[PDB]
């Protein structure tokens, strides 16, 4: 189907990598 | 009356054995050398990333 | 093709690697594995969000290392849902439920079926881990946290298949299941080796990785001969000895994967093609052991979740009773290796018939893969006849015969040798365990090929 390279996976893999450490950093600023 | 077709398997199992080529000292080195360097490569990689990500695992969570 | 067909609609939804258009150098290929590597490992030590509570428990310890997972991370479902798709649709094209196809439309849609299976185990696998007790109470945590929960597993689990599509593609040196499966299994062993991390249960501080232990006890001890019996003998820790009978798996298991049988084979069509067909003892790799494992580990966990829900009843006492818990009696305390030399002379009819059982089911397994897989004697000797291959000493007629006179027997004994060597393993106590160490050098063994190849093409 999405015929992708490995550049939009690389990229995708760190973006996710980001989001959910940027996640735990608002939960963390939320908690206090 | 399963004794014979296992000495059957086990007499094929010695015969194929002895027709097997079994690896030199030379490639027995090589392999264990190769072998050797990727679970070095692979198996440091990894502890090198536990061991940096532990402080960051301790931060956040 | 029926079944692919209409399922076509729903494979048509999910990306795909670009195929490279020019052969991808050796370096490049290196360094798109590495990349790969680094981001699974990455990704292998980062939590997830919504976990309330990971004190709970575990119930699928026992494979965690040779699944490449690890629990409460990213990668906790790891490689189990690619592997199960891969197997269901191996049984599928074997079994002669739907068609491989030598079209480039039928392996779109093989290759496209095979990615949506997965994604379907990567959801019910992500479901019944929240749905299991772990993170918490998942009513307690609320759906939105739970379905956040299943959508980073999900876009874990599409990560993971974007990545072993990359390497297998031609990006990379070999197959992303191999490489995360070898690499968890060397951190593991590894880490058991030298590891900073210190416990204290009284006698003081302790590294728990083995040399560092060691060199800790020398220091501390001014070499004193306890010191290295207890960095040796030291039962609560990872210790030497284990380190050891590591090591020696690892060398036997090399000497044995060598094992082959070189078939002189001549070409009739293209004369002069004179070359030499390899039956390798090990002739399916690591396919009964992985089988083996997946079977044994399914069965605890069914047993462990039976004796919760329908504790008391005497089917699930007879299918296994346990009491990290471990089995006493049952079905899966058969199963399961002997905690030591002295749990084998207390019961030596358990460590037999563990014995018995480990060998007889990868010997199954290998013989049942090789007519599932299409290795079977008379699929090499059709593909002997395609390609014009015939045995010199032979006649042309007389392929088939010794095909079955060597395939069949390899299969069966390398797989008592497979299992053998596991149990060796487990008895031994050697870090990584049977499966983990036999996986790891099977995988090191075929990039070492790979590197031999691709090497001496360049
Ligand atoms: C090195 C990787 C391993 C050893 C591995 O990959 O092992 C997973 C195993 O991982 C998985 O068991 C899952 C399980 O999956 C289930 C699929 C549906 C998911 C929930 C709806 C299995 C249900 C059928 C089992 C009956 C048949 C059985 O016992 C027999 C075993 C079976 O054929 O099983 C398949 C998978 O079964 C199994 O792959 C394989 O052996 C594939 C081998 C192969 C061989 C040749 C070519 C290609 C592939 O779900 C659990 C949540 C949990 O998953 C985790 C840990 O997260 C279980 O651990």
């Amino acid at each position: 189907g999405l015929k992708v390279g490995p550049v939009p996976v690389l990229v995708m893999s760190l973006l996710f990598i980001a989001s959910v450490f940027m996640l735990h950093i608002w939960g963390k600023y939320t908690r206090s | 009356q399963f004794v014979e077709p296992s000495r059957q398997f086990v007499k094929d199992s010695i015969r194929l054995v002895k027709r097997c080529t079994k690896p030199d000292r030379k490639e027995f080195q090589k392999i264990a050398m190769a072998t050797a360097i990727g679970f070095a490569i692979m198996g440091f990689i990894g502890f090198f990333v536990k061991l940096i990500h532990i402080p960051i695992n301790n931060i956040i969570v | 093709i029926k079944f692919l067909e209409v399922i076509k609609p729903f494979c048509v939804i999910l990306p795909e690697i670009q195929k490279p258009e020019r052969k991808i150098q050796f370096k490049e290929k290196v360094l798109w594995t590495a990349i790969t590597l680094f981001i699974f490992l990455v990704c292998c030590q980062i939590p997830l969000f919504g976990i309330m509570s990971s004190d709970s428990a575990d119930p699928f310890y026992w494979m965690r290392v040779i699944l490449a997972s690890n629990r409460g991370t990213l990668m906790e479902l790891g490689i189990s849902p690619i592997v199960t798709s891969g197997l269901i649709m191996q049984l599928l094209a074997g079994a002669k439920i739907i068609e491989v196809g030598d079209t480039p439309k039928d392996r779109a849609l093989f290759n496209g079926a095979q990615k949506l299976f997965g994604m379907i185990i990567t959801i019910g696998q992500s479901i019944v881990y929240v749905m299991t007790g772990m993170y918490g109470d998942p009513s307690e945590m609320g759906a939105g946290i739970c379905l956040l929960i299943t959508i980073q597993l999900f876009v874990a689990g599409l990560i993971v298949l974007l990545l072993d599509e990359l390497l297998q593609k031609g990006y990379g040196l070999g197959s992303g299941i191999s490489l995360f499966i070898a690499t968890n299994i060397c951190e593991t062993i590894v880490w058991k080796a030298f590891s900073p991390t210190t416990v204290n249960t009284g006698r003081g501080m302790e590294f728990e990785g083995a040399i560092i232990a060691l060199f800790h006890l020398l220091a501390t001890r001014t070499d004193k001969v306890r010191a290295l019996r207890e960095a040796f003998y030291r039962q609560n820790l990872p210790n030497l000895m284990n380190l050891i009978a590591t090591i020696f798996v690892f060398a036997v298991v090399i000497y044995f994967q060598g094992f082959r049988y070189e078939l002189p084979i001549r070409s009739t069509k293209v004369r002069g093609q004179i070359g030499i067909y390899p039956i390798k003892l090990f002739y399916t790799s690591n396919i009964p052991i992985i089988l083996q494992s997946a079977l044994v580990s399914n069965l605890y966990v069914i047993s462990q979740m039976l004796s919760a829900r329908f504790s008391g009843n005497l089917l699930v006492s007879l299918l296994g009773t346990w009491s990290r818990a471990y089995p006493v009696g049952g079905l899966c305390y058969y199963l399961s290796p002997p905690e030591s030399f002295g749990s084998v002379l207390e019961d030596p009819v358990h460590a037999v018939v563990y014995i018995v059982f480990m060998l007889g089911s990868c010997a199954f397994f290998s013989k049942t893969w090789i007519e599932v897989s299409g290795s079977s004697p008379r699929d090499i000797a059709k593909q002997f006849k395609d390609q014009g291959m015939v045995i010199n000493g032979k006649r042309e007629t007389s392929i088939y015969r010794e095909l079955k006179k060597i395939i069949p027997t390899a299969a069966a004994f390398g797989g008592l040798c497979i299992g053998a060597l596991s149990v060796l393993a487990d008895f031994l106590g050697a870090i990584g365990s049977g499966t983990g160490i036999l996986l790891a050098v099977t995988i090191i063994y075929q990039y070492f090929e790979i590197f031999v190849k691709e090497q001496s093409e360049v």
